[PDB]
């Protein structure tokens, strides 16, 4: 008899996730969950609080799942705040409560869907060998990560029987005035036809013009950029170079209406094994206001077995760090009219490409030996 | 661990060293049996020796 | 035009101080006031930040520190709340050295040094009293690890590495291992770094150990000196003491006197837009914030009642003011005076542990080799 919460924002099929959250079954253990959808707007962080702490005083909230439309990066921060703050269980599934952080803080509760940083480096360094790309160069600004996405690669790239070469690492800074200038004269450095890019949007369409500004995003140039870059598939900034090489999440086959399946498995089965084992479960005192003595019942038991959890055939086990260490991914690229097509998915460090070659879009000649 | 008996060239040398620099030693074998190189262990940023 | 300004104190006097300050201010372009006291809880701190940011619009926010001793989660609501729609934020009494990550709090400004930022007035010592040898004792904290990495940063200059670093658990009621390590071991002076309560543990298990007597010099820091540590505590331990950390009364008059600065240079830029008063409405960044703080930042004060006021690349107060305690006969007396960048004595005596009136050597050559 655990409270569960089902929260949606914006315009979603809420009917279809409805009809589809009674398609598990959860018979085999004690948990007659309860279901709660609420829909609110974006309106802004207070009426995110005031929504949290009239759901939890309203009846014995003991888990909650959190979905989103947006692109917002700060809504996974404010929900780590309240994660962290009050001792429930919540969950990021869509939307921008998916986005990645800097750190989860030490006493925080929150467990997101998505591949880290570390992950999607060695996802597209996978892309590069499967083509025999062995000459790159890094270029990347001033966000929570840069260090370990450059680390990644060094560390990986350093000790391989493959020939890797690359050229000069950039960590040119956008904040600074009257510096595009600058800018602009040591992006000319740049020999490799390769390149890596760690950014975000706004920045990533402003580093793209600049570039293009010198002129090397046409013909013997490859950009590589992560998941964060796009965001959303829907909307182009029209910028953005003619074949844009990008990793997203796998979303196009992975209905909505699963992930809430998904998460509500995980909670139930992670507070069924606690319950019989331990004979326990945390009830407190569900009220928003005056939570500074509710830290009396630790609660990290539930914390140390959520990272742990595997129901019809998958593995859900999440990481230390709070990401999925197990995701499905997908490689998207952008051709002559605006839009984003499907070329390859990976999955348990395997890469399967839909290409035998990639196609080009002369001094290029055929060789043939014997 | 267990005691055992050394000598040979380098024995020697440091009994030599000892008396004109007037020091008092204690003696043991390297644990792994290796000369010493650089590596990384379990997935980690630092680098440190063997 | 007219900007007000927006404060969050803890103290009925304090509000009427401010209240004195900003109406002198205002003879020094017609700017306000707008202060609000604070909750026992976080989640209030944060929906009346974002409720009162709505009534008064206001460009910057001052916070100091509550009566409450710890002073470090009282802060974080306030920051992230500001953070989150990109408006500066000014720190008057914080001292936890978190708040120095750029990427967990994009704006945030200090009026005083971190703890872990008085490791320099220990290199100074280390290089008037030709000490090479040292024994840096630390906690597993995030306070302990920026101490230790300042430490290091120092030292590496000259290329003299400390002799050994340990790590002990916090929270922990047995050190005698570690200390038992460090006895055998050829530099005598030992610097310590942890909190009040547990410092004195480590105390009594050092004057158990015979580890306090002659030709040992002790080097702590301002929490090793307040709290219960006093209590046990052995003679000759030289201390810190920052000169107008406890006053926040002195810190509201300088911190309006260059907010005042910047205000009025930022209403004569072009494309200058008012910060949103539409805390439900809005979910956007004001424009104004990136620009406002990169001036705000390099306003270097000329004068005030606290000294020199002015910014490293990080936010923090530079060129602070610090005195050298002695404990001596279960009082303290000072004998130092440090501007920044020297170490000047004054007339009075140093009396070393143990009873001795004569620097140590603070090295004892061992004569056994492995
Ligand atoms: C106060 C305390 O806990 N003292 C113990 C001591 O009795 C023990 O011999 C030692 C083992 O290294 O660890 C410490
Ligand atoms: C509690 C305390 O120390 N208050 C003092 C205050 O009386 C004094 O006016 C001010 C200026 O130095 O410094 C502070
Ligand atoms: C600080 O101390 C030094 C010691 O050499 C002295 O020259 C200087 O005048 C003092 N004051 C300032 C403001 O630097």
């Amino acid at each position: 008899s655990i409270g569960i919460a089902v929260i949606l924002v914006g315009t979603s099929d809420e009917v279809a996730i409805k009809d589809a959250h009674e398609k598990d079954d959860f018979h085999h253990l004690s948990v007659v969950p309860r279901v709660e959808l609420v829909a609110m707007n974006e309106t802004d962080p207070k009426s995110i609080i005031t929504r949290i702490c009239d759901l939890m005083s309203d009846r014995k909230i003991q888990g909650v799942v959190f979905a989103d439309d947006t692109d917002q990066e700060a809504i996974a921060q404010i929900l780590d705040f309240i994660s962290a703050q009050t001792l429930t269980p919540i969950l990021g599934i869509h939307g921008g409560s998916s986005m990645i952080m800097a750190d989860k803080d030490e006493s925080s509760m929150f467990f997101q869907f998505g591949p880290s940083i570390e992950q999607q480096a060695s996802v597209m360094l996978n892309i590069m060998e499967e083509y025999d790309w062995y000459i790159f160069s890094i270029v990347t600004t001033y966000f929570p990560g840069y260090q370990d996405f450059v680390n990644k690669i060094r560390s990986t790239i350093e000790n391989s029987f493959v020939g890797w070469e690359l050229e000069e690492v950039l960590l040119l800074d956008m904040s600074l005035d009257d510096g595009d200038s600058k800018i602009q004269n040591q992006l000319k450095k740049l020999q490799s036809p390769i390149i890596l890019l760690y950014c975000t949007k706004e920045e990533a369409t402003y580093i793209f013009e600049v570039a293009n500004s010198v002129g090397l995003t046409g013909y013997g140039y490859t950009w590589i950029v992560p998941s964060l870059v796009a965001g959303d598939t829907d909307t182009v900034p029209s910028e953005f170079p003619t074949g844009l090489i990008s990793v997203s999440y796998d979303e196009w086959d992975y209905g909505l209406p699963a992930r809430v399946r998904d998460g509500i498995a995980i909670i139930t089965t992670a507070a069924s094994d606690m319950l019989s084992e331990h004979s326990f479960i945390p009830e407190p005192k569900s009220s928003c206001y005056n939570t500074h003595e509710k830290r009396i019942y630790q609660s990290n038991m539930l914390n140390r077995y959520l990272i742990n959890v595997t129901f019809e055939g998958r593995n859900l086990s999440f990481s230390e760090d709070g990401y999925q260490m197990h995701p499905k991914l997908v490689i998207i690229l952008l051709n002559k009219e605006r839009k984003w097509e499907r070329v390859g998915k990976w999955k348990d460090k395997s890469l399967q490409m839909k290409y035998y070659v990639w196609p080009r879009m002369d001094d290029h000649l055929s060789i043939v030996t014997l | 661990t267990v005691p055992q008996c050394c000598y040979g060239f380098c024995i020697d040398l440091l009994i030599k060293l000892a008396r004109t620099m007037q020091f008092t030693y204690e003696v043991h074998l390297v644990a792994d049996g290796k000369f010493g190189t650089q590596e990384r262990v379990q997935n980690s940023n630092k680098k440190e020796w063997n | 035009k007219i900007v007000n300004i927006g404060a969050v104190l803890s103290t009925r006097k304090h509000e009427q101080m401010f209240r004195e300050a900003v109406n002198q201010a205002n003879k020094r372009i017609q700017l306000q006031a707008t202060s609000v006291t604070h909750k026992p809880n976080a989640i209030q701190m944060a929906l009346s930040v974002c409720e009162d940011l709505i009534s008064s619009q206001v460009y910057a926010i001052l916070v100091s520190h509550p009566p409450t001793p710890n002073d470090h989660f009282t802060p974080t609501p306030v920051s992230y709340t500001a953070g989150f729609y990109r408006i500066p934020v000014l720190g008057l009494t914080t001292r936890m050295s978190i708040y120095s990550d750029k990427s967990i709090h994009l704006s945030f400004l200090r009026t005083v040094p971190p703890y872990s930022h008085q490791s320099s007035v220990w290199f100074e010592m280390m290089r008037v009293y030709n000490w090479n040898h040292i024994i840096l004792l630390v906690s597993d904290d995030h306070e302990g690890r920026a101490a230790q990495k300042r430490l290091e940063t120092l030292l590496e200059e000259r290329e003299s590495k400390a002799e050994k670093v340990l790590q002990f658990d916090p929270g922990t009621k047995n050190v005698t291992a570690l200390l038992m390590e460090a006895r055998e071991l050829e530099a005598r002076v030992i610097i310590l770094s942890a909190s009040e309560d547990d410092a004195a543990t480590v105390y009594r298990a050092a004057a158990m150990l015979d580890m306090t007597g002659s030709g040992y010099v002790w080097l702590v820091g301002e929490r090793e000196i307040s709290g219960n540590a006093l209590r046990y505590a052995p003679d000759g331990i030289i201390g810190l003491q920052l000169i107008n950390g406890k006053n926040e009364s002195a810190h509201i008059s300088d911190a309006v006197g260059v907010v005042a600065q910047a205000v009025h240079e930022l209403l004569e830029k072009e494309n200058i837009t008012d910060p949103p008063r539409g805390c439900v409405g809005n979910t956007n960044i004001w424009k104004t914030g990136p620009l406002f703080k990169r001036v705000l930042m390099s306003s270097k004060y000329a004068d005030g009642v606290t000294g020199r006021v002015e910014f490293n690349e990080d936010g923090d107060r530079k060129f602070a003011q610090y005195s050298i305690m002695n404990l001596q006969n279960r009082k303290l007396v000072q004998v130092g005076i440090y501007n920044g960048t020297h170490v000047i004595p004054n007339d009075r005596k140093i009396i070393w542990p143990g009873g001795e009136t004569e620097k140590p050597r603070g090295y004892q050559m061992s004569t056994r080799l492995k």
